[PDB]
């Protein structure tokens, strides 16, 4: 049973570091693959294995390495980190008999190579109460949340109402935004909207909280700047229903 | 060896039954698969065909394999915005053991909502916590509307994003924008 398990799903790393993405399959599939798809492009197989002790490349210019010491593990690796590697990473495995089945559910590993790491910044969450106008006229309140000044593009926003993460009446920007596009290392920004019935918004017992999961550094990484160490964490902003 | 997919990009509305095709150049075949990779997520096995006909269903999905096997078509019925994703057609040189799969660049599928009883409008929102900054929101506009991008270094504008209020069976698009005070007003913003 069980599917596949890639880890980490998120991680920021400074050039020159030894990265070792890992993924395993509780399905016994002998065949495993490793795809990479830069942003705005399709899948490109880089490494594949038919089983233990078998390692094969798809794109001669890979720069990464793999090891199939076990049937369950096919961990990929990139000795020295480089900003050219910055992209997504998909681990794959396929059935062994009959009409080949394939499931590289591998949620993927979001990788971020940073030219030195003093360029890591957490987000600044902020919620905005609905325009009374919208309400009077529409009779529906729409809350907005804004993630600002955060690098790298590794976040997961969520809205919690009275203690429950909701999905209905919610829409986030599929793609974040660059505050200084002029910079290839420009800090990002992301918005999100939540809509409900005015009546619901007007009730002061109703609690609203826009949660944001940020994936920064690990407690071990070396930090020296005169500011808090941008470690993987969470930032939130909340609001309360008000009649007015 | 050569996997050809078309269209390459597409945009449609709900309730509509779309279809797309695949063509290629491989010596032998055995498996033909269609996936539904989502933004930042990994692909999904929707179907796998063999020398077995040009018809296999799975819910609102319908695959179709060419007789001589030179092209296939994935027929989708009553489109749902949740289906909006890129789909890849992948073939393989037969061999559950020694067969390689060639993916197609795919086709970015896009699904907008049915715009019935529209009502475009821009609202200025105030900060929950006392501050001097704010944001303008444009909402309830037909999907056909296009959201121009600030292009103004100091202004930030998000692309339209739809949300669905199941409880009320309502779906409304909406784009936001904001700046760092000064020469800013919901009027000039979102201006063509």
């Amino acid at each position: 049973e069980a599917d596949i398990y890639q880890t980490p799903r998120y991680l920021v790393i400074g050039t020159g570091k030894k990265i070792t993405l890992e993924c395993s399959q509780t399905m016994g599939h002998d065949k495993m693959y490793w795809y990479q798809q830069d942003p705005g492009m399709e899948l490109h197989l880089i490494h594949y294995s038919y089983g233990v002790n078998s390692t094969e490349k798809g794109d001669l210019s890979s720069e990464s390495t793999v090891s199939r010491i076990r049937t369950e593990h096919f961990p990929l690796t990139l000795e020295s980190a480089r900003p050219s590697h910055t992209s997504q990473y998909l681990c794959a495995s396929s059935e062994n008999i009959g009409t080949a089945y394939e499931q590289y559910f591998g949620p993927g590993t979001r990788l971020t190579v940073t030219e030195d790491l003093k360029n890591v910044f957490p987000p600044e969450v902020a919620v905005f109460e609905p325009s009374e106008a919208e309400i009077s006229h529409t009779q529906k309140a729409t809350l907005v949340c804004l993630a600002t000044g955060f690098y790298p593009d590794h976040v997961e926003l969520s809205w919690w109402v009275n203690g429950k993460e909701v999905h209905s009446g919610v829409s986030t920007d599929p793609q974040p935004l660059k505050e200084q596009p002029a910079l290839n290392d420009s800090r990002y920004a992301l918005s999100s909207r939540l809509r409900v019935s005015a009546t619901f918004w007007q009730d002061p017992r109703n609690h609203f909280r826009c949660q944001v999961q940020f994936y920064g550094l690990s407690e071990n990484d070396e930090w020296t700047q005169d500011r808090a160490k941008p470690v993987t964490q969470i930032v939130s902003a909340e609001a309360w229903g008000r009649a007015d | 060896n050569q996997v050809e997919q078309s269209p390459q990009s597409l945009i449609i509305l709900e309730g509509k039954n779309c279809t797309l095709q695949c063509n290629y150049t491989v010596s032998p075949f055995s498996n033909l698969r269609w996936y539904k990779q989502d933004t930042g997520r990994g692909p999904v096995s929707l179907t796998i065909m063999t020398f077995s006909e040009n018809t296999k269903s799975n819910g609102r999905y319908t695959a179709t394999l060419d007789a001589d096997t030179k092209q296939s078509s994935l027929h989708i019925t009553a489109s749902q915005l949740s289906d909006s994703a890129s789909y890849i057609c992948v073939v393989s040189d037969r061999g559950s053991t020694l067969g390689r799969l060639y993916f197609g660049r795919g086709t970015q599928l896009t699904v907008w909502p049915d715009i019935q009883k529209p009502d475009p409008a821009v609202y200025q929102l105030r900060d929950s916590k006392s501050s001097d900054k704010s944001v303008c929101l444009f909402t309830d506009f037909d999907s056909q509307t296009n959201v121009s991008q600030s292009k103004d270094s100091d202004v930030y504008i998000t692309d339209k994003t739809v949300l669905d209020m199941r409880s009320m069976d309502f779906k409304s698009n909406s784009a936001v924008a904001w700046s760092n005070k000064s020469d800013f007003a919901c009027a000039n913003a979102f201006n063509n």
